């Protein structure tokens, strides 16, 4: 989950 | 995206832009979606899987612009946010990467069609275009793999249907894909989606009709050689977007 303000958290990338 | 263009709203009507309320922290993009009717944004489950409260989300429609307020956009409340009970990832491979929102304003209406804001159509079931077939995906998903900021203007680009067969070679995705995925590629390999990109469009032109054939799932980076873009494919979820709308 992080805490993050990341955009697609799980997109092609990307750490998940 | 990778490569394409810049475009507008008005050229993807049925582009849907859903944010996060923080927190935080105040709001933040998570990913795109397609409406399919006045009421009913579909997306990605991925997209929502860590956060899954309908409360968190914001969507709007007719906008062209990330960060900024476009005229003629709407903004929604997420009534019902409907997530695959199915959905798995493993390594890289999302499946049954399909989500639902149930959209409304604070007056409270679904959306009115106008030069902005239309709907799409869903495929008939087991319906898709044939292999080689040009269809466009659309997002605010990062220009470049290694980027760390995204685009402010929405992006379109044009990628080609790959077979079954081709993808599930091992040279490509092997068995990571899926009969309920479709691949997408360039064939030059330098047009993609990317992060960001992920719960928006892949439209083509079947049978009469501009049609919601995909929505962005995964793939390994993005535009890298034998690697296409996943997405998941629409034609085969009909009786699960049927029964949860
Ligand atoms: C850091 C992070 C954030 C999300 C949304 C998901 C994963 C797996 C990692």
């Amino acid at each position: 989950a992080c805490s993050r303000y990341e955009v697609d958290c799980r997109g092609r990338g990307s750490a998940c | 995206i990778i490569g394409g263009e810049f475009t507008t709203i008005e050229n993807q009507p049925w582009f849907a832009a859903i944010y996060r309320r923080h927190r935080g922290g105040s709001v933040t993009y998570v990913c795109g979606g397609s409406l399919i009717s006045p009421c009913w944004v579909i997306s990605a489950t991925h997209c929502f899987i860590d956060y899954p409260k309908k409360e968190d989300y914001i969507v709007y429609l007719g906008r062209s612009r990330l960060n900024s307020n476009t005229q003629g956009e709407m903004k929604f409340e997420v009534e019902n946010l409907i997530l695959h009970k199915d959905y798995s990832a493993d390594t890289l491979a999302h499946h049954n990467d399909i989500a639902l929102l149930k959209i409304r304003s604070k007056e409270g209406r679904c959306a009115q069609p106008s030069r902005t804001i239309q709907t799409i159509a869903l495929p008939s079931m087991y319906n898709d275009p044939q292999f080689g077939t040009s269809c466009e995906i659309t997002g605010f998903g990062k220009e470049q793999s290694t980027d760390y900021l995204y685009p402010e203007q929405l992006k379109m680009t044009v990628v080609k249907l790959i077979s079954h067969r081709e993808c599930q070679q091992p040279h490509y995705y092997g068995s990571e894909v899926t009969t309920k995925m479709l691949c997408a590629a360039d064939p030059q390999w330098k047009t993609d989606s990317c992060q960001g990109d992920s719960g928006g469009p892949l439209v083509c032109s079947l049978q009469g009709r501009m049609t919601l054939t995909g929505i962005v799932s995964w793939g390994r980076g993005c535009a890298l050689k034998d690697k296409p873009g996943v997405y998941t494919r629409v034609s085969h979820f009909l009786p699960w977007i049927r029964s949860h709308t």
